[PDB]
């Protein structure tokens, strides 16, 4: 649970959207097993 | 705590327009600085110096600006009047180098002036693109045959006009004119601002003797004037430099 | 009065992505050790951040190892 | 183009074992602990 400050070509919500796309797959991967 | 940050002070445009610091850019104990005196590790002792709390009170906070086989040195003059105050300086330009655009330099230059007017950046670079294109093949000469000319040189810096006379051979490239500019300032005891200005006013003098060799092709290598001691045996030098306060 | 308008996003130095990038770029092997440990942590936890499509000049920095 | 954005929450656990089965229970609570705080932003 460590955050960071960094530069990105994406804004904050698209990183949160990319966090939505990454965590939901990991949620489906871990709950299935 | 109790620590000064490493950045966020750029009180330079106020010293550009301070009218006591001898800056020719803009017009409109007993030490001054403790660079030889300790302060016993209390930072309040640096506020006793008048040119330092001037930078703490009148200072600002900046954001940091973020960004070939033989160099062709072309001295570029920049003379632009801009709302009462002017812009007057001189700088060489590596014509063979194109790593920085003149518009990129002019946006760099008007940031330290704290102008950033975005039409100075056009007008500075348009003069630079003028003077590079006017001199693009006049500083790339190949002079041989021992021209050995005499050179009178003048340098203008805030009514402190420097003047010298010497015989220059623009056939051997052993002596850099910047190195020749440094040997005068080392021996005369002048400030560091005469290191660029003597060299920048000599490259323009060089490309003028280069000019008469390539434009009109006047050789005129006929007795560079001496005092009968060295090259031409008359009876068996010319002058010595000086900084004249007019 | 000039020490209150400090930008808060750059009052800590440089950011961590450049701090890892300059670490491999320097010859400091423990900073190379630290940044490679951070790069493998960020590879397992957030591959969208250090994707080669996002960062094109990341591929030769790993090829020299 | 610069965008000073906050980095993602990386699950860095204090005690560091080497077998995987002692990580998944804290990581599943991390996925519950991170996606539920991320769902309310939407």
């Amino acid at each position: 649970a460590v955050f960071d400050l960094m530069t990105s070509p994406f804004t904050q919500e698209e990183v949160l959207i990319k966090e939505i796309d990454f965590l939901k797959n990991k949620l489906l991967d871990l709950q299935s097993l | 705590n109790q620590l000064i940050p490493q950045a966020y002070i750029s009180n330079f445009h106020n010293r550009l327009t301070n009218e006591d610091d001898g800056i020719p850019i803009f017009t409109m104990g007993n030490a001054v600085l403790p660079d030889l005196q300790d302060q016993h590790h209390n930072p309040f002792n640096i506020l006793r110096y008048p040119k330092i709390r001037d930078t703490f009170i009148n200072g600002k906070v900046v954001s940091p600006y973020r960004l070939s086989g033989e160099a062709i040195m072309i001295p570029i003059t920049l003379d632009i009047e801009h709302m009462g105050h002017t812009i007057k300086d001189q700088f060489l330009w590596n014509y063979n180098d194109d790593s920085i655009s003149p518009e990129e330099f002019a946006s760099i230059y008007c940031k330290d002036l704290d102008m950033t007017s975005a039409t100075l950046q056009t007008q500075i670079a348009n003069i630079i693109k003028e003077q590079l294109k006017d001199l693009e093949n006049i500083a790339a000469t190949e002079i041989m045959s021992d021209l050995h000319v005499i050179i009178n040189l003048t340098c203008n810096l805030q009514d402190r006009f420097f003047e010298d006379n010497f015989q220059w051979n623009l056939n051997d490239k052993s002596l850099t004119p910047e190195r020749f500019a440094t040997s005068i300032v080392q021996d005369l005891g002048l400030t560091r601002e005469f290191i660029p200005l003597i060299s920048q006013s000599l490259h323009e003098t060089i490309l003028k003797i280069k000019k008469d060799w390539v434009d009109g092709h006047l050789i005129q290598d006929h007795v560079p004037n001496d005092a009968a001691f060295g090259y031409l045996s008359g009876i068996r030098s010319n002058w010595c430099p000086r900084v004249e306060i007019l | 009065n000039v020490f209150q308008s400090l930008p808060k996003e750059t009052a800590r130095g440089v950011d961590d992505l450049t701090r890892m990038e300059m670490a491999l770029l320097s010859g400091i092997p423990e900073e190379i050790k630290w940044s490679l440990k951070k790069y493998l942590t960020y590879s397992n936890k957030a591959p969208y951040m250090i994707s080669l499509r996002t960062l094109p000049d990341l591929l030769p920095l790993f090829k020299t190892f | 183009p610069l965008n000073w954005v906050q980095g993602p929450a990386i699950f860095h656990m204090l005690t560091s074992p080497y077998t995987q089965d002692e990580i998944i229970n804290h990581e599943m609570n991390f996925l519950k602990g991170r996606l539920l705080e991320l769902q309310e932003i939407t």
